[PDB]
DNA sequence: ATCGGATGTATATATCTGACACGTGCCTGGAGACTAGGGAGTAATCCCCTTGGCGGTTAAAACGCGGGGGAGAATCCGTACGTGCGTTTAAGCGGTGCTAGAGCTGTCTACGACCAATTGAGCGGCCTCGGCACCGGGATTCTCGA
DNA sequence: TCGAGAATCCCGGTGCCGAGGCCGCTCAATTGGTCGTAGACAGCTCTAGCACCGCTTAAACGCACGTACGGATTCTCCCCCGCGTTTTAACCGCCAAGGGGATTACTCCCTAGTCTCCAGGCACGTGTCAGATATATACATCCGAT
């Protein structure tokens, strides 16, 4: 009877947006939530790396966008940095 | 006091100060900036997105309503991209796609 | 531009992509004479 | 023994998974020597892990360690 | 009586249907138990461990049978041999 | 026989076979292909080409090995195809 | 700018390169497919490397950013520092 | 007089400061111990006087009084252990082993 | 200013093969293969001080690091010089 | 199995040059000495989950038999590849000149760490109903001998 | 080509157990404000990357000849597949004991920070000798004629 936190909640708001009438069993949420934990570790590693070639002390949105262009594939790599960069703009204006 | 969520500004679904938290105690680097979290849970939504439209084509197109681990395994193995993402990556209960060599199968 | 239909006021077919490459597979001893 | 309790007809239904149509009579000694190979490498490094932690009991998280410091990452058993 | 190779593409279709275990469990588990007692004396295992070196050692198993189908193929045989499994493991990256 | 000569010839050295200006060219071409007026150090060309070379020299070890199994002793492009997928670049 | 460079790695290039790796009979269409195959392994590190230099507001390509490039791709390569 | 270095205590040559200093300013873990930059030279060290004894015998058994780089691959490839250890690494202007395959010759 | 372990490869070799020299290119493989093993057994031991939740790199993860890197013979014998070099470093002061 | 004999290989010595190895400043990074606080070792308790045993069922494994088709050899044909020679081309070396642009130093602000007060988001526990599994009967569909 | 017949697909009925909500309630994320330094930016210098010209000579290229290797065909025999019988051990339900894994409260000692000081380890010069290259010679080796 201890927190323990996952990425169950957000993964399933996720899936009634995109199939309204669909659902899911406690193994493919566990699958869905490795999968999450291993992309994060992936990108928040390789942004760190860069961060310690060029001598900077700090992470920002530009070193999470080079990275992320480093690890996905060509079409998902062009259509996640639109998404980022399209949530970044719209933080941004808001308050 | 408590106003807005990060996530209701961004317009996001994943949790921009969890993601935040996480960076910070991860031994990535010193200091953490304030777009980054934004950029990386933009990112992961949208590959979650991405792998669950698929799965759940895939699990409609076998008369059921609830997707289970071989559905997320025909979803990713059957594309070009998601498969060379997760080339070195076993799927618990998932078996294999069907293929067999044309060479076996008899021909007329 | 039919894959997803609701992201908020949005949807998630400007953003999903719409043509995804299949993914080829090796055939060894091809019956090509 | 203990390694002929992975029988023949068991091999046959792996090589029948893999897409396999007729299998020679000496593969089954083939087969068992490379599975013993593979998990001789895998248990080595789980026990590792799980002495590191002083700990009498091989859990799942070693094993997934273990896997996943070879290049051989498994969903599912994660948390 | 069924001319053969029938049934093996039968049984090749129906196994690739479906995604349960295909080795007993309990001889699995015994064989693991002793591998493990040369590294350290007297261990315990969670269930959930044994059932996570089974998934791996499927899938590994699967994978190679794979490959030894290609090499096989290609030396114009239907026939698996010891041999196209050494090659596939040494092009592979593992004999040497 | 001047073939195994030749073997042994350019086992037995460890210079570079490419000539290095029309490498020089073709790596040129491709960053062009990338992005516009690049600049290259001259060592970035030399790593470049030690780099390609070791690749391809070790990618005909395996077509060898593959044309040997199949009781040949030319290599054919089958070979390297079959080479590539079994080795994880393919497939 | 530049165009069938591709035709600059010649025929008797492939054929030393093939005797280092111990070949001793080479078929005629040997050529073409060695051809392919440098283009696309030279299109991957180039691409990384362009990319690791540009994160860093450069313009000419360094010898680290090939290093770090072949690192990332399991490929590492000793002698030009790192 | 009270200038003896860590190394000097360790009875070591690599440095025993500079490691610990790496090992502060990488970013690995919050605190970093007293006894990890000594074990981790002295497995350092270890390491390269074994590579480097392996390349001398290269190097006398091709009459020379110099290392070069030929001589590094010699030496790392005919070992399994340090062929195991360096298996996906390119060492530059280092060539090949000698071997042709048994069906080749004649 | 730009540091190596060029000086320390020099007095190992020197203790080895006391009438050998060195190549400045082999010099610079040797510095790349030394920085290359400290960055591999650094990053295991962190990984390793992260899964028992744990804010110190000890000894310890640097000898559980060392075997689950180094094959073989070469893990035992590296274990040996590093528990004598603790040993004796723990003794003087 | 045994000779010409022509070719490519491992044997000296001469000379010459540039790279390695060592010697001198100096300056900045590491060692000495000391203080403060929290990370980690240690004892004690609870209880969960791992190991072990027993009896029955029945499905899987093991064994034998017959036959067919697939691996292996042996033979023959022709065409693609290797070897060598003469002709054409472009790489490599040496030198000259001209800027881009990398690398460094000095200022200054805007941006992230940090701390205290506040409160709602997310996690654990409890229920319930419907999706999926299983079973039985009936039309389709694929092999295969004749 | 065509019907036995064995396997596969579809419909309907029954039940159970896990996915999806609901509800407390704590603790992690949000607000608001302070402060110090990390990057952004501007200017300056000087290195090294790019462009051009000339000459030489070794590598690339085209072509001809012939042989040996890849492929196709045919024959034999043996070993793997399909199927029926008999044996065995895996699976399941139930029960019982206790060994370690979690969790908590205490205590101390090991590791950040802070100054101060001094020596080790980079840059910069400089000399000399190992290795490369030339030149000539001796010996293995491979191919043809027996």
């Amino acid at each position: 009877k201890t927190r323990k936190e996952s990425y169950a909640i957000y993964v399933y708001k996720v899936l009634k947006q995109v199939h309204p009438d669909t659902g899911i069993s406690s193994k493919a949420m566990s699958i869905m939530n490795s999968f999450v934990n291993d992309v994060f570790e992936r990108i928040a590693g390789e942004a760190s790396r860069l961060a310690h070639y060029n001598k900077r002390s700090t992470i920002t949105s530009r070193e999470i966008q080079t990275a992320v262009r480093l690890l996905l594939p060509g079409e998902l790599a062009k259509h996640a940095v639109s998404e980022g960069t399209k949530a970044v703009t719209k933080y941004t204006s808001a308050k | 006091a408590k106003a807005k969520t990060r996530s209701s500004r961004a317009g996001l679904q994943f949790p921009v100060g969890r993601v935040h938290r996480l960076l910070r105690k991860g031994n990535y680097a010193e200091r953490v900036g304030a777009g980054a979290p934004v950029y990386l849970a933009a990112v992961l939504e949208y590959l979650t997105a991405e792998i669950l439209e698929l799965a759940g084509n895939a699990a409609r197109d076998n008369k059921k309503t609830r997707i289970i681990p071989r559905h997320l395994q025909l979803a990713v193995r059957n594309d070009e991209e998601l498969n060379k993402l997760l080339g070195r990556v076993t799927i618990a209960q998932g078996g294999v796609l069907p293929n067999i060599q044309s060479v076996l199968l008899p021909k007329k | 531009g039919s894959r997803g239909r609701l992201r908020g006021g949005l949807g998630w077919e400007s953003s999903l992509r719409q043509r995804p490459m299949p993914r080829l597979t090796f055939q060894a001893g091809d019956p090509y004479y | 023994d203990n390694i002929q309790g992975i029988t023949k007809p068991a091999i046959r239904r792996l090589a029948r998974r893999g897409g396999v149509k007729r299998i020679s009579g000496l593969i089954y000694e083939e087969t068992r020597g490379v599975l013993k190979v593979f998990l001789e490498n895998v248990i080595r490094d789980a026990v590792t892990y799980t002495e590191h932690a002083k700990r009498k009991t091989v859990t799942a998280m070693d094993v997934v360690y273990a896997l996943k410091r070879q290049g051989r990452t498994l969903y599912g058993f994660g948390g | 009586r069924y001319r053969p190779g029938t049934v093996a593409l039968r049984e090749i279709r129906r196994y690739q249907k479906s995604t349960e275990l295909l080795i007993r469990k309990l001889p699995f588990q015994r064989l693991v138990r002793e591998i493990a007692q040369d590294f350290k004396t007297d261990l315990r295992f969670q269930s959930s461990a044994v059932m996570a070196l089974q998934e791996a050692s499927e899938a590994y198993l699967v994978g190679l049978f794979e490959d030894t189908n290609l090499c096989a193929i290609h030396a114009k045989r239907v026939t698996i041999m010891p041999k196209d499994i050494q090659l596939a493991r040494r092009i592979r990256g593992e004999r040497a």
